[PDB]
């Protein structure tokens, strides 16, 4: 009974024999292509249509209408705004309008939920019917005061982690597999952070400046 | 168009071989001996691999053309190392002088002759009042053209050998700190090609204890004791660890400020509670902290802490002072299977959903190697007794034994019919045994890397495997809800009731529903758990 | 006999797969998958032939409309080549230097799930 | 003109400000998206025989993949809604159903 | 009374590559980085095979 | 070296596409057929994979709907019951059917039905020689 | 458990030492690792010349001149000129390729880590060359980065072992199986299963953490230098960062420093100013207090005495001094309306008596007693004149004369 | 006419939803289930998000027979629920007879 028990088993399709066969080209100078990742800045109009006309050539087409040069900037522009909001939306509060519209993104207003300040305050100062400069700014002070944070405190720059972690919660900001799949490996291994030593160091080097300060 | 030969892929590996000139110019049946070797001529053989290239070049060095720097770099390194008053600000002086040497002779051979007198003039008053160094510090005063290296007897060895250095660890980590504080790239170059640092550390039948949890309901998944048979740990299908005393004495936990299994409110005030006394202990405890069904929890070498992995692709350290989660290592985007720690709580290895295992420190929240190559899922994961090779079972029904250090596949076996769950090494690190679905138990010979044993009479899946302190028996557990104990060593028994004859020693399957693990301990104990209905 | 065929179909695949046991409604289960999945890609197939401006769908709208599926929902993880890749880039750096410990050292304080939420006030 | 990470963040935040890596990385994303997309609307082209690239290969695929809408391109390519109508096999055997049930 | 069945483990129509492209015999790429590269070997090794006869 | 793999017919598939009110070819039912196997294979070892970690033999509904969200795939409501759900023929002897009856909500709303909890585990040990 | 680890750990360093000082002695054809293998033992019998140096430092650049290998290389231009590769022929000959800028740094990445790119196999195969030595390709680094002596060599020739990796050994699998013959994945996996076999290292089976505490040595200091800090600093000040940090310059400015637009835009419009009173330009300096130590030359003759006047005083006896207001000084002044109008003109009277410097005054009203009061001196006196002839005519509302008198 | 702070409003909002329950979901998350305030928050979030659906399906209903009185029985099908979830992107395909 047993030989005949993983004859029946399940045989993933290799997603390789799918794989785009690559033709060599004439290697000419004005073939180029600057990918993002050489040049440290987004494609402008132009450099993005060298590219966009060869990857075109591999599937037997003639070029390219020009309008969606525009569409596909206007799109990659817009895709990683959207990751950047996944990425800000993590470690700073912020307003909702019509219920999913967020953009006030400082840590200001916030009124802690808890105290009986806050609830009268929030009846009015955010229902507003749909503004003189001492009323205003009386009406910031109430804001400051109801938030609750009296020692703000603050977060150095945006590092790898962040973005593990906003990829990893939100992940319908890059619906398709392919992008998401390879980029999280990589970003995965770029987590650092210093050890015991570097720590060290930076304590004595603490140590040395104070000194020549006295 | 049909299916290959044995014999072929012998033809096309020594076809390879040959291309690739790995063997001598026929057939080199002499050849494949060299399969294993000791400890002297492993560092021999990592030594001359150390020194037979350089480890950076093309970034190493400085590509800009100014030859001003070489003086701006050296000076700069001098008011650093001189106005420091600490005691790593002397173990890292008597680099200056190789420095100066090197930096010289090398401008000496690209760089117009304005350069190099400057140069000279600017520094040399500090290598005089030694006198073994004197000597080529003025030799090198009369210098102008390549033909004075070569033509001078001890400008030579400098020039085609490297100037040796000690430093301690904290000492090199001090000129690290600054040589990255600002560019500082001809140094570099100067240390990666001449220079060579040394940086060292600084200064009568067997008895069978069995274990039983009676109200688990299909969610008990895993259990396990720690070295020093004092704890008990289980993990379950609900996230959640519970922790058992296998002592008289009670868990009590000690103050800590912080716990992540609770939630506090922009109202709430953090207070020590003092009602405490009134607990003054209890017998058990639940560790909460993974949003995932549980799937391994293994203790440390000397029972301080504990490590677990969960659906939730996160691993969790566990403190047993207070019981609370305090270290958490994200390094996966997959379920992670598998957990290992190595014998004296060096590392820690995890297999995962992934295809892939990492390797891990305790003192680094983030992978520091990966053993990529598995078809599939890696299931499995064991460390050699001597922490430096790793194996692994994956559902392709393969077996890899890894570099640790290094981190590539050093061997693969193949003949099991399906997926592998389970995996032991011998205290004397010689065998390997593995066993999975096919319901065979295969012991592998490491050195010659072929079968050295097959064992059967087991009628469903095996799920683990540990051998005695003295490589004497090897027992295992199968969802039969049995466990056999068996001896490899030549003493020969007649006793064929199934397949394997003279192994068989002794089988044990009492009132026991689904086991759970096995273990050994000091004298002819096997600690034995699982769930059991009657 | 009571089932129909579709039934008795997951049942053999769930054997075929090795499963001994199971609870019943798993096979309803499997049934609305398929239908679901058959449905969805239909129905995608239908927007890709009105694209084209032609009658009746054939075999390469349905492809097209199989592939965008696959390209989206159906996912595992990336294969053994791209692991290798990023496997060298990863293995180049150091490790740490051994020494003798008083039991495991643990990661720096700024790195450990130690730091108590600064807005809340503590008493004593 | 000139576009750098920075220029989209202060869109985002004026006040929050990356590490190097992160920057390398958005970058490194930033290809791939490009990759796929026009790859994407490559074959869809290629699927309609047609010769030329046009936008609304590119409006299609964005909208149906990527849920995205760019809005300046015109609406000549919306499909009106259909009344997605069955068939008279479906109603019998429901018909059938209901009457089995009924008694 | 026979549930249909075929003689060979089925296939999907259309599958999810990670758009890997294959460089030449026995080598796979992901990102098209290696083309201009690849351009100027393939032309240096025409020549050096051309400069031997 | 012969092995056999049950497919569903193209009966079936055509039956399913009708409800979307589309009439299909012959060898569109195949590709389909084939495709939608292939999925549900992938999905049972998928399924079956979380199993294997837990030493149970029994497969739950839990672990497919965990195995489709690990997959990026939508989840399956409603069999999460744990009790057989009897199919129902019709009058010919062809067409099948779920049970699907009426409920009057207003009764289970206005009822008092009291859980019983669960015990706590404990661990008993039970020593031996041999 | 502390004290195991220092056994280990003392294990580890006697092996590490007996093994640099006392190497161990392990065909038509002697690998390449063999040669470098004994060129290591041979340099360990003899001694240094210098004291604080070592003569095993670098087997392979010293193995090269010891006969001629087949290599590799790589020449590095400097500038923005890019990098280039070159294959020594059979006939003395020789071919190069395309220069390749310096921001495509995927070859370069490879060769900073001695490790051997698989697209470069695919091809050296194709060529019909022996250049590989036991797996590994020895490669030759030119590089005319930095250099101002327009010499021959000017590059500085290192040598470099690529040593082939796990992507190398999946790539052969690869190739191997593409042949018409049919393979099933179980043969794929025996056949990499041979393949890793036959070219894997050797195995220091032991029960024994001195092992791993030696191989953690060595290889921590074969690589002790790519943290990622290092690489990071590296990378800051490569080419490609330059190039991208010239393009910098003609970005515009932020807001809050339109100022200087402002400034800019207007220092063009012009400069002018008639009836220019200035003679300095370095008037805008800080310390105006500082004098000049100034020598005058004497003058030829002073004529005060002709303006110099004594005052009369009242000589003095032998018994009282001298007393200098020499007569009563008397001054009054009158105001009057001079209209029909009843006025009432009014008198003042300043007054300086004899031998008292005091001054006085009084303001009687003129004819149609003895309320004087103190006045200081002489510019109060003036004062107070000033001050009341001011009040006399703002009381009038009318004119009023001031008739002047003396003593 | 009281405008009593948050904590004394919500000891009063009675959720539908047992506390077991939620203890029960808080306890695979890796939670202690003893803080009343929390239950009852999360308790209430899901009755919020449960009437939303159901307002949504009531009013469907109300809707489909229009062309072509108030004394009639509502009962609720799954025509009516499609439409309401879908408002959440979950697609309802459920078949209907098999073979």
């Amino acid at each position: 009974s047993v030989r005949q028990k993983f004859d029946h088993r399940f045989q993933p399709q290799n997603p390789l024999s799918g794989a785009q066969q690559f033709v060599a080209k004439d290697p000419q100078d004005d073939d180029d292509l600057k990918l993002c990742s050489h040049t440290m800045m987004l494609p402008t109009r132009g450099q993005l249509e060298g590219r966009m006309i060869v990857t075109a050539y591999e599937h037997g087409l003639d070029n390219v209408t020009e309008e969606a040069v525009s569409a596909v900037v206007y799109a990659v522009e817009n895709h990683l705004k959207d990751i950047l909001t996944s990425v800000v939306s993590r470690r700073k509060a912020y307003r909702l309008r019509d219920g999913h519209f967020k953009y006030a993104f400082g840590s200001n207003v916030t009124p802690q939920p808890y105290l009986k300040n806050s609830v009268v305050a929030y009846n009015n100062l955010i229902e507003s019917p749909p503004p003189p400069p001492d009323d205003a700014e009386q009406q910031a002070a109430l804001l400051l005061a109801c938030s609750g944070d009296t020692l703000p405190a603050s977060l150095p720059p945006v590092n790898m982690y962040d973005l593990f972690e906003a990829l990893q919660v939100h992940r319908e900001v890059i619906p398709t597999h392919t992008v998401y799949a390879l980029n999280i490996e990589r970003i995965i291994t770029k987590l650092w952070h210093p050890n015991h030593e570097e720590l060290q160091q930076d304590k004595v080097h603490r140590q040395r400046l104070a000194a020549k300060e006295g | 168009m049909k299916r290959v030969r044995t014999e072929q892929i012998q033809m096309a590996v020594s076809c390879y071989l040959k291309r690739r000139q790995y063997v001598d110019s026929d057939g080199p049946l002499k050849q494949g001996l060299r399969l294993s070797q000791t400890a002297e001529e492993m560092a021999a053989n990592l030594t001359v691999q150390s020194e037979s290239g350089c480890a950076n070049i093309v970034s190493a060095a400085p590509c800009q053309a100014e030859p001003q720097q070489y003086e701006v770099q050296f000076g700069r390194l001098r008011n650093f190392l001189t106005d420091s008053d600490s005691q790593h600000s002397h173990e890292v002086m008597p680099l200056l002088y190789p420095l100066f040497v090197y930096l010289h002779l090398n401008l000496v051979q690209n760089s117009p002759k304005s350069t190099v007198e400057s140069f000279y003039s600017r520094f040399h008053g500090m290598f005089l009042q030694n006198a073994s160094q004197k000597d080529v510090i003025e030799q090198l005063q009369t210098t102008q053209t390549i033909q004075d290296i070569l033509s001078n007897f001890k400008l030579r060895a400098f020039l085609d050998n490297k100037y040796v250095v000690r430093l301690q660890e904290d000492s090199y980590n001090y000129l690290i700190r600054y040589l990255q504080s600002d560019n500082n790239t001809a140094l570099c170059k100067v240390l990666t090609l001449h220079i060579h640092l040394d940086v060292q550390p600084a200064k009568s039948l067997t008895t069978i204890c069995f274990y039983a949890f009676y109200n688990t309901e299909q969610l008990l998944n895993t259990a396990e004791i720690s070295p020093d048979s004092k704890l008990l740990a289980a993990g379950f299908d609900n996230s959640c660890i519970k922790l058992w005393s296998l002592r008289s004495k009670k868990l009590k936990s000690e103050p800590h400020q912080v716990d992540v299994s609770r939630i506090h409110l922009a109202c709430d005030i953090l207070e020590e509670e003092d009602d405490e006394d009134d607990n003054a202990g209890t017998e058990m405890k639940i560790l909460r902290g993974h949003c995932g069904p549980v799937y391994s929890t293994r203790f440390l070498a000397d029972s301080s802490g504990l490590l677990s992995c969960s659906e939730d692709m996160s691993i969790r350290y566990w403190d047993l002072g207070s019981f609370t989660n305090t270290v958490l290592y994200q390094g996966h985007a997959y379920p992670v299977w598998d957990l290992d720690i190595s014998p004296y709580s060096l590392y820690f290895a995890s297999g995962s959903h992934d295809r892939t295992a990492r390797l891990w420190s305790f003192d680094r929240t983030y992978p520091l190697r990966i053993y990529a190559g598995h078809l599939a899922d890696v299931d499995c994961v064991k460390f050699h007794p001597n922490s430096n090779y790793l194996a692994t079972g994956s559902t392709d029904k393969t077996v890899r034994l890894w570099s640790a250090q290094q981190g590539n596949s050093v061997r693969l076996f193949t003949g099991h019919r399906g997926p592998v769950l389970s995996l032991a090494f011998s205290p004397n690190g010689k065998y390997l045994a593995s066993a999975g679905e096919d319901q065979r138990l295969k012991l592998w010979d490491l050195a010659s890397g072929t079968l050295y044993k097959e064992l059967r009479g087991h009628t469903d899946n095996i799920t683990s495997l540990t051998f005695s302190p003295d490589s004497g028996l090897i027992a295992s557990a199968s969802m039969d809800n049995s466990v056999r104990v068996w001896d490899i060593r030549n003493t020969y028994c007649s006793a064929p009731a199934d397949g394997s004859s003279s192994e068989l020693v002794g089988v044990y399957t009492g009132q026991m529903s689904n086991v759970l693990s096995v273990q050994f301990m000091a004298c002819n104990l096997l600690l034995v758990t699982g769930i059991t209905q009657e | 006999k009571n089932a129909p065929r579709d039934a008795l179909v997951m049942a053999q695949i769930l054997k075929d797969m090795g499963i001994t046991e199971y609870e019943p409604r798993v096979i309803n289960q499997m049934l609305e998958f398929a239908f679901r999945y058959v449905t969805t890609i239909l129905d995608d197939a239908k927007i890709y032939s009105s694209h084209a401006k032609k009658p009746n769908v054939d075999a390469d709208d349905v492809r097209l409309a199989i592939q965008c599926r696959a390209d989206q929902s159906f996912t595992s993880p990336p294969p053994r080549d791209f692991l290798l890749d990023i496997a060298r880039q990863k293995n180049q750096t150091p490790l740490p230097l051994i020494k003798p410990y008083a039991g495991p050292r643990l990661p720096p304080d700024r790195y450990c799930l130690t730091a108590p939420n600064y807005r809340l006030k503590s008493l004593i | 003109t000139k576009k750098k990470l920075q220029d989209l963040v202060r869109e985002v935040d004026p006040n929050e400000q990356l590490d190097e890596d992160v920057e390398e990385m958005l970058l490194q994303i930033a290809d791939d998206f490009i990759e796929s997309v026009v790859t994407a609307a490559c074959q869809l082209a290629r699927h309609r025989k047609s010769s030329t690239l046009e936008v609304k290969d590119v409006q299609l695929h964005l909208e149906r993949q990527w849920n995205m809408w760019i809005p300046g391109f015109g609406s000549e390519e919306i499909r009106p809604y259909k009344k997605a109508c069955t068939t008279e096999a479906h109603k019998q055997r429901m018909a059938l159903i209901r009457k089995t049930t009924k008694k | 009374l026979d549930c249909h069945y075929s003689g060979h483990h089925p296939q999907p129509a259309s599958f999810c590559t990670f758009g890997s492209r294959q460089i030449g015999r026995g080598y796979y790429v992901f990102d098209s980085r290696w083309n201009r590269l690849r351009c100027a070997l393939n032309l240096m090794v025409e020549k050096h095979l051309n400069a031997q006869l | 070296e012969e092995r056999r793999f049950v497919e569903i017919p193209r009966e079936s598939v055509r039956l399913m596409a009708e409800s979307t009110g589309l009439e299909l070819s012959d060898e569109v039912a195949a590709l389909l057929a084939e495709d939608v196997c292939y999925r549900l294979r992938e999905a049972t070892q998928n399924s079956s994979q979380f199993m294997k970690h837990t030493k149970r033999r029994k497969l739950t509904v839990e672990d497919f709907n965990r195995a489709l969200r690990w997959s990026s795939v939508e989840a399956v409501c409603g069999y999460g019951s744990q009790e057989a759900l009897p199919m129902r023929p019709a009058r010919e002897g062809e067409l099948y059917f779920p049970e699907d009856r009426e409920v009057n909500l207003v009764e289970l709303a206005l009822a008092t039905n009291i859980p019983k909890g669960c015990a706590e585990t404990a661990v008993r040990v039970h020593v031996s020689y041999l | 458990m502390q004290q195991a680890l220092e056994l280990a750990l003392d294990r580890a360093e006697y092996v590490i030492e007996s093994a640099r000082q006392r190497p161990p002695k392990r065909s038509g054809r002697k690998s390449v690792f063999q040669k470098l293998y004994d060129l290591y033992i041979e340099e360990c019998e003899k001694e240094p010349e210098v004291k604080k140096l070592r003569r095993n430092v670098n087997l392979l650049e010293k193995l090269v001149m010891q006969e001629t290998l087949s290599c590799l290389v790589v020449n590095l231009y400097p500038g923005n000129e890019g990098y280039s590769l070159m294959l020594r022929g059979k006939n003395g000959s020789d071919s190069e390729t395309i220069r390749l800028p310096y921001e495509e740094g995927e070859l370069l990445e490879y060769l900073d880590a001695e490790e051997l790119p698989p697209i470069l196999v695919d091809l050296l195969e194709k060529s019909q060359v022996n250049i590989f030595h036991c797996g590994c390709v020895i490669a030759e680094i030119r590089d005319y980065r930095q250099s101002s002596n327009m010499k021959s060599p000017g590059y500085q020739s290192r040598h470099i072992l690529l040593r082939p990796t796990m992507q190398t050994l999946i790539c052969d699998v690869h190739s191997i199986t593409s042949d018409n013959h049919k393979w099933t994945q179980e043969d794929k996996l025996l056949l990499e299963s041979q393949l890793i076999l036959a070219t894997a290292e050797p195995l220091c089976l032991d029960p024994s953490i001195a092992v791993t505490c030696t191989a953690n040595r060595l290889l921590y200091n074969k690589q002790k230098m790519n943290t990622r800090p290092m690489k990071r600093c590296f990378k800051r000040y490569s080419r490609s960062s330059l190039n991208r940090q010239q393009d910098l310059s003609h970005c515009p400015p932020p807001p809050q420093l339109r100022l200087l637009d402002f400034l800019q835009k207007r220092k063009e419009r012009k400069a002018g100013q008639h009836y220019d009173l200035k003679i300095s330009k370095a008037g805008n300096c800080v310390d105006m207090w500082k004098r000049s130590p100034c020598n005058l030359a004497i003058p030829s003759e002073v004529d005060v005495e002709k303006y110099a006047k004594v005052e009369k005083s009242i000589k003095s006896d032998d018994s009282q001094p001298t007393v200098w207001p020499a007569h009563d000084v008397k001054d009054d002044y009158v105001f009057e309306c001079e209209a029909g109008t009843q006025y009432q003109k009014t008198k003042l009277t300043i007054l300086q008596s004899l031998g008292d410097p005091l001054y006085y005054g009084k303001i009687q009203p003129c004819k149609a007693h003895s309320n004087w009061f103190i006045i200081g001196s002489k510019t109060d006196a003036e004062r107070v004149v000033n001050q009341y002839q001011e009040l006399v005519q703002n009381e009038a509302k009318c004119p009023v004369k001031m008739s002047h008198s003396s003593s | 006419t009281p405008l009593v702070d948050f904590l004394m409003q919500l000891e009063d909002y009675t959720p539908t939803i047992p506390d077991a329950v939620t203890g029960y979901y808080l306890n695979r998350a890796g939670f202690e289930a003893s803080d009343p305030r929390i239950i009852r928050l999360i308790s209430l979030a899901a009755q919020k998000f449960i009437s939303d659906i159901a307002n949504d399906a009531l009013q469907h209903c109300k809707m489909k027979g229009t062309a072509s009185s108030k004394d009639r029985k509502y009962t609720l099908t799954m025509e009516d629920l499609t439409p309401a979830l879908s408002e959440y992107g979950i697609n309802v395909k459920k078949p209907h007879y098999f073979t």
